[PDB]
């Protein structure tokens, strides 16, 4: 049971349904609630009254308001008049976080999970900067297997060599290519293909050793060392408050009165008061050795000329928050060497809850039609297609490629030699996602 | 555009086709009757229904919706007149044919017949046949694909009904309204059709007699509708069988949703509220006239004459169980202006459903308050909130329109040869899909000449499809 | 508010009584006449008329407003009976007198006297000024005391309309539109009077022929109206005069104002510019219809009788210049429903004024079009900027009393032993203010019975009223 | 004597000064004026009181403050007590044009030239749609010479073809290729370049005659039929005003209270309520069928979001108004076929005025550094380094390339084989604009 017709229940509503599950969401906004009804059945709620909320849930949990205070009451109408499962209910002011243990681990208000979007998306930035020279991360449900994706420029070790002539020698720790964007379009990897320059060549890497891959493949540059931000509001705070100790940070506010809080609760950063594109104040606090410039703003207009203006002076690395996650694509690449997008990592998250022991898991790395998945293989060779059938055997649909496949606490690197065992997690790139109840429908076993 | 829309026609018409078997296989179940007819129709309509098709079986997908439904009864209502063409047992002319064709699918019950007692009894099984089907027709139309479009006469209906009442698994906006609704319509079929026979008479008349009041209908295997045994039954079946089958089916759709928790649905609904307080008050102001003129010896026959003739005028039945002998001229006259409150809208229903009149009304007086109150702020009560000026501006648009082809309807039945009254009489009964002319002195729809019998035809379709739906097809906009 | 209110009551009697001696110094100078009723009337009248309002001679100052204008028809209508009633001339019973004087006085021109060729030149003056006297009190009161109360139908009348184009000052209200309009009053009836004179006719025949046409009439000292003289120069000054009266007399005031600047305030006007195209489309289809026919020998005679009868008709002037023998049975049926669109707002006229139905069309043309675009924004074009949502909603709430006051007034004079035929042919004319009953050489009021002519004048009223004046007063909320 | 250091008061401060000619700008905010003070001397100014105004303007005019009304008063302050000469002030608020003849006709208000933002850019949109297929165009001070520019396809007669090898042919009128503009940045035009796919190439052609100059080269498609609209502001309400007379116009306005205005001001306009993004409403009116989609908005993220879109759905044309000038080349080319900025059109007229008379006039083809210029050439063969000198006997500064002559109302275009007579207007492309004063200096006459 959803409460939300915005980005998150419109791309759960979207990519959540394949008829392995069944759900109803809640939204007074009529054009665009029966617009996501597209995409199931629709109850027109106001609030969390229980009319709406509670009778749909028994005999017929998440969250996703404009606010936090009305998604609590909603899990707790939920949950002391008919005591629903699960309830995972998104809650974003911070404090609600900073006393979270002393409030949610006494059990008084009822979320079974928090998806706190400030918090995913400052984790992740760390995530990229203590990998230098990884564009973007992915994620999958299982935490072991992860995709790092690289640029191929001119004097790349990557640049119009043939895929397979790297898969010539396996050195060390080994990696495959899962999936290549180019152009903003995507491109399968295929023997026939060449990496041509200005590529997003995604590898694959085992979560563990993520850095060990990247320097393998001589991508790994120096550590950085000397960030800048510009963002003074929840995730500029938050990202500040995790850097200042190993990293030196400088941030940019343009509010005074909020300038000085963050003077007061960052003992060790530097924070300043200005507008981003304020010319004399980063050729005056030496931006010509900035390693990356984290934009986080509320306009994404702003982020962006003002990280063009950093890559222009310039600093080593860039990087923006579009806040609506659909042009996550289109900004990136070129000038500005990353894009984030919080509305691209809040509903990665809520993908990993509500996919729980299903067939298919939908990844982090979904960029328009493309979207990398993980398909779980049940059922011995029996009552599967799927299993034991080696991969280079497997009649996939058009565009899918394996790229690995995860077993129990192992990450086997996919080759074309390898079989697939029981209740395994395979890990594969489609370019096209309108074939996920044709995959879903390949590896689900038969009936038992 | 107008190639997926071919595909829908050619579907239908072999739809229709597999219709002309039931018929002919009572024109050899039964001893008199003809069926080469239908079964030459279920042949040639089978290829030229398929043959449009065939060629036109691409698919692809609001200017689509208009040009479908006046193609549904344009061609279903052509294709119903071919059987009358070819037999010769009723020889009569295209014109006469076309008429009883679409008078039948469009449910009017207006007939060019004359002495149809004796005709075969397989005929006489398809007009009632095809008041049926366009029983049916109405029923899917009004309540699912018609309110999208932009014309809804269903409570609140400007394009955004969800039915209100049990809005749930509506997802599918004709898919399940023409499955769920059709087990109402067998549901209330049969039960009329073997009371009839527990009203006594043979079975074709008890069911080919339900297929025609169970739809508005108005059609008859007699040439008077139900005079052919005045017996109370008969009619008190048939008065609360168009009673019950001229309101909204979504307020009948209080049974086949966790069973039967009727009275909270059907008199919390306005519509309801308001189709029993005018019927009550029609009969019961039709019933004071003929008991202070003393019109019938006795006040049960009174009562008998009258509450049915009140409930199958104003329901836009059309059944004719009396002459109006010892009633003053004064009172088919005021039964003619209330078949255009015909019955509640989403049902087989009259040219102004219930709510049409009930805004009118209720609109009508809040500008006799404000005029006093300048300065006042009023509000509609129909339903649970206020319409939306959207709404009130369908209703009194809608009148304008009906008016508006009401008079032009009417000079051009003038033209062709005919009188003001007769006119008049002829247009408010085809526009509000009545079939009776409805004077002291009856319109005979064979008098009618030949010319006008298609204005007829231009008018019942204007009162079947809501007046707007086909008069968009003459503007420029639309094209 | 009773008290102040019979003051001016009584007040107006005796204005009245100041009018009844013009007609006998007529009955004096012409001796072929009978002057002592007027002379016994206007004594009778003025003590009747002073007995109410000495006792009440205390001042005081909506609901003020409506009940005004209710007595001021009803209390002088039947004032203007007793002249008829005295005589023994005329022979005229009590309820065909209370008929003539409303007749006169509503600007109707339905007569129920035969044969007034030869009556008395002193009582042929009276009625013709009764329509003169009804003629400038609808001036009065469309322009000034009735905008205000609510129900003003002039231009964009409702409530807030003051002077509409060139409305400069404005303070004064009646006072200062009785004074002014009554010399484009006086100057227009002298124009046309002495044009009559001009064209041959004998000083009466043409001053008391101007009164009528002026006062959009249609009463004559004939008994055909203009076939008193079939000449082309006096119906073509009865056409010019009557498309010349019966348009907004608030754009008459473009020659009060700083000469004669008139095209500019004419043409800008959209109920003008929609007068023209109605008034032309109509003679124009008229007369197409007619050459088609050849119903005269001359097609100077057919533009004659059809330009006359087009423009005496659809502007609800109801005169008579021909008896429609070779006409079409459906010509005088279309001409009766032209009716409907009176002559433009502010002036004499009869009942939907041509921006009633100019806001209709407009109105209804837009419907058309949201049904394809149902998320447009739509406006109405009619003045420079659009209208207010309240307005729409007074013309379609006055297309609604009317056809609701219509349809009970029609079922009323069908009880009375009329046909649904005449009872039509009656009420629109007598709703209209029209006058003749048309239709296939019909109507002769004096063969209406004695209670329809009550429910006739009970129509009359409303139709001069703008029909809500007097449909609120039996209403809860008023009283 | 200016009054701003924003966008305008900034690029203007910049392309001005060569030396050429000497001014003052105003303005109250100090990080932004010392800032745009580098680009002359600042008089540091609050609103247009005398002091700063008019004892500047005599013994040591332009206004573009936020408002109109402070404009307005300035230029009076500066006619009433000085007798200040020229005095050009923007003025954006519809009525002071609607009543411009009575007010500005009648001499009351001193303004010697308007720069009315609202109609520059509604009369240029128009100017676009006027010339199918036509990316931008180009405008210098002289009204006779223009550049037009096309975008070379897969499938087009100009791609891959060697330059020369379309100037073999003179058919009719001709053209020339005076620059050329791919992947953002700026190739001049050589013998040796070639014409890649998905460039912005800049034809010259006569103001008289652009439309037979592109279907000589066979790119003038079919002339617009149906428009589509998206903002309800100034610039939307002006531009359906202008084009429902000639073309089929839609309109789309989220606020309900400005969309009836636009219902009585406009016509023959279908104006609409609902948001950009509303797919509904894009399909329900029949977008598959739109020529080109006209995108007013304020944010320049909803522009793009929903011109984006309606090319998807799709359109045959997209056009978004990116407000800040500065990103006009980024935003184009791609998906969204055309960018219009208001602050490089605004700016453009300005430019046109105060080089009056002068050495260079800017083009309006400014996009980074490359700028076409127009250059004036006086003094007969005894007081010029450049005149009588063959074109190909000129020893321009490093990537300007010659593209015409104007000489009085004739556009001659340039070959290698032209004589340069006196007081000629020069048509010219420059990739780099840090050269401006050494063309300045070329051109320019030796003492008289
Ligand atoms: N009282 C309310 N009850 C329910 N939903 C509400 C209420 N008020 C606002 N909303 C929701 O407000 C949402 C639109 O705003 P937001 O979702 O907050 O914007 P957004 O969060 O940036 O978009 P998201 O994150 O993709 S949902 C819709 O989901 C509405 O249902
Ligand atoms: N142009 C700008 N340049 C620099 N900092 C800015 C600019 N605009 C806004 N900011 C800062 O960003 C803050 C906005 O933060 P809030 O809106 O309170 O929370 P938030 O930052 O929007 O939430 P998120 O996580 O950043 S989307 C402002 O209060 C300033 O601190
Ligand atoms: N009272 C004032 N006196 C002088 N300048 C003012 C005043 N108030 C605001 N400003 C000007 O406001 C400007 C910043 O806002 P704007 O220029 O209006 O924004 P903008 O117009 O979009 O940017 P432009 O068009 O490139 S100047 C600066 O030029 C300030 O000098
Ligand atoms: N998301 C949107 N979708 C569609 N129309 C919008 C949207 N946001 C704003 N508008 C319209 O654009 C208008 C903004 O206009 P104003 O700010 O009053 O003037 P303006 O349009 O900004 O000036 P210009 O010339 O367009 S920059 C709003 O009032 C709406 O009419």
């Amino acid at each position: 049971i959803i409460l939300g017709a915005g980005q998150v229940g419109g791309t759960l509503a979207e990519n959540l349904v394949g008829e392995n599950n069944d759900i109803t969401i809640v939204d007074n906004n009529a054009d665009r609630l029966r617009e996501l009804q597209d995409k199931l059945r629709v109850v027109n709620g106001h609030a969390s009254h229980p009319d709406v909320l509670h009778e749909a849930g028994a005999q017929d949990l998440v969250a996703v308001t404009n606010t936090d205070e009305t998604n609590m009451a909603a899990c707790q109408v939920a949950f002391t008049l008919f005591n629903t499962p699960n309830r995972v209910a998104r809650i974003r002011s911070p404090e609600y976080l900073a006393e979270k243990e002393a409030l949610f681990k006494s059990g008084a208000i009822p979320v079974d999970h928090l998806i706190a979007p400030e918090e995913l998306v400052t984790s992740y930035i760390e995530r990229l900067i203590q990998y230098p020279g990884a564009l973007q991360v992915v994620s999958f449900a299982e935490q072991k297997v992860s995709l790092v994706a690289v640029k191929a420029y001119y004097g790349g070790p990557l640049v119009g060599n043939a895929l397979s002539a790297l898969r010539e020698h396996m050195p060390h720790i080994d990696t495959r290519v899962a999936a290549i964007f180019r152009q903003g379009r995507p491109i399968r990897p295929q023997g026939t293909t060449i990496i041509e320059a200005d590529d997003e060549v995604f590898f694959v890497a085992a979560s563990n050793h993520i850095r060990s891959v990247m320097s393998e493949l001589q991508r790994l540059e120096k550590p950085y060392r000397r960030i800048m931000i510009v963002g003074g509001g929840n995730i500029g705070a938050s990202l500040a408050k995790r850097l200042e100790q190993t990293y030196s940070v400088k941030l940019i506010e343009r509010d005074y009165q909020r300038a000085e809080k963050l003077s007061e609760q960052l003992e060790n950063t530097i924070v300043f008061c200005g507008d981003a594109a304020d010319q004399e104040l980063l050729t005056e606090e030496n931006i010509d050795q900035v390693d990356v410039f984290i934009a986080l703003t509320n306009e994404d207009e702003t982020n962006i000329m003002s990280a063009m203006l950093a890559k222009r002076m310039g600093a080593k690395k860039v990087m923006v928050l579009i806040q609506r996650g659909a042009y996550v694509d289109l900004v990136q690449g070129g000038v500005i060497d990353v894009a984030i997008s919080p509305q691209q990592a809040t509903i990665s998250a809520l993908l990993t809850h509500v996919r729980r022991a299903d067939i298919v898991n939908v990844s982090s790395l979904r960029r328009g039609a493309a979207e990398a998945i993980e398909a779980v293989a049940h059922g011995d060779e029996t009552t599967s297609k799927v299993v034991g059938r080696a991969i280079g055997d497997i009649k996939l649909p058009p565009g899918t490629t394996i790229g690995a496949v995860v077993r129990g606490e192992e990450v086997l690197i996919a080759h074309d030699r390898t079989v697939i065992e029981q209740d395994d997690h395979v890990v594969m790139f489609l370019v096209d996602k309108k074939y996920v109840p044709d995959v879903e429908a390949l590896f689900q076993p038969s009936p038992f | 555009q107008f190639r997926s829309i071919i595909r829908i026609v050619g579907l239908l018409l072999a739809l229709f086709s597999v219709t002309m078997l039931a018929p002919a296989l009572v024109a050899l179940l039964y001893r008199d009757g003809a069926g080469v007819p239908f079964v030459t129709t279920f042949f040639v309509l089978l290829f030229c229904g398929a043959m449009c098709w065939f060629p036109n079986r691409r698919h692809k997908h609001s200017r689509d919706g208009f040009l479908i439904v006046v193609l549904f009864w344009t061609v279903l209502g052509s294709a119903g007149s071919l059987p009358f063409l070819i037999a010769d047992n009723p020889n009569i002319s295209v014109t006469d044919a076309f008429f009883e064709s679409f008078s039948a699918l469009t449910t009017t019950g207006a007939t060019v017949i004359v002495g149809l007692d004796e005709l075969p009894k397989a005929i006489l099984f398809y007009r009632q046949f095809l008041q049926w089907f366009g029983g049916m027709g109405i029923i899917v139309l009004a309540v699912a694909i018609l309110p999208v479009l932009g014309i809804g006469g269903m409570q609140l209906y400007r394009a955004e009904i969800p039915g209100p009442v049990k809005d749930t698994k509506m997802t599918p906006r004709i898919a399940e309204t023409a499955k769920a609704l059709w087990y109402i319509y067998l549901s209330l079929t049969i039960a009329c059709a073997v009371a009839f026979w527990l009203a006594g008479m043979t079975p074709f008349d008890a069911i080919s007699h339900s297929f025609s009041t169970i739809a508005i209908g108005g059609f008859s295997t007699h040439d008077a509708s139900m005079g052919y045994f005045d017996s109370y039954a008969i009619n008190l079946i048939t008065v609360v069988f168009l009673l019950i089958s001229a309101c909204n089916f979504t307020l009948h759709f209080a049974a086949f949703a966790s069973g039967g928790v009727h009275p909270k649905y059907y008199w919390k609904d306005p519509e309801f509220r308001a189709f029993i307080f005018i019927q009550v008050l029609l009969f019961l102001v039709c019933f004071l006239l003929l008991l202070k003129h003393h019109s019938y010896t006795s006040p049960y026959d009174a009562f008998d004459q009258a509450l049915f003739q009140t409930v199958s005028i104003s329901t836009t039945a059309g059944f004719t169980t009396t002459g109006f002998a010892d009633w003053p001229l004064f009172l088919p006259v005021l039964l003619l202006f209330s078949s255009f409150i015909g019955g509640c809208a989403g049902s087989t229903g009259g040219g102004m459903k219930v709510i049409r009149i009930l805004l009118l009304t209720l609109q009508g007086a809040r500008e006799l308050k404000r005029l006093v109150h300048p300065r006042a702020v009023y509000t509609i009560k129909v339903g649970g909130s206020a319409l939306p000026q959207r709404v009130v501006d369908a209703v009194w648009g809608f009148f304008s329109a009906y008016a508006l082809v009401f008079v032009v309807c009417m000079l051009g039945l003038i033209a062709t040869g005919m009188d003001e009254l007769s006119a008049f009489s002829a247009v408010a009964a085809t526009l509000n899909n009545l079939g009776p002319g409805l004077g002291e002195v009856a319109l005979h729809f064979g008098d009618v000449n030949d010319k006008a019998k298609w204005v007829l035809i231009v008018s019942m379709l204007f009162g079947r499809l809501e007046i707007f739906t086909l008069l968009i097809l003459l503007t420029p906009t639309f094209w």
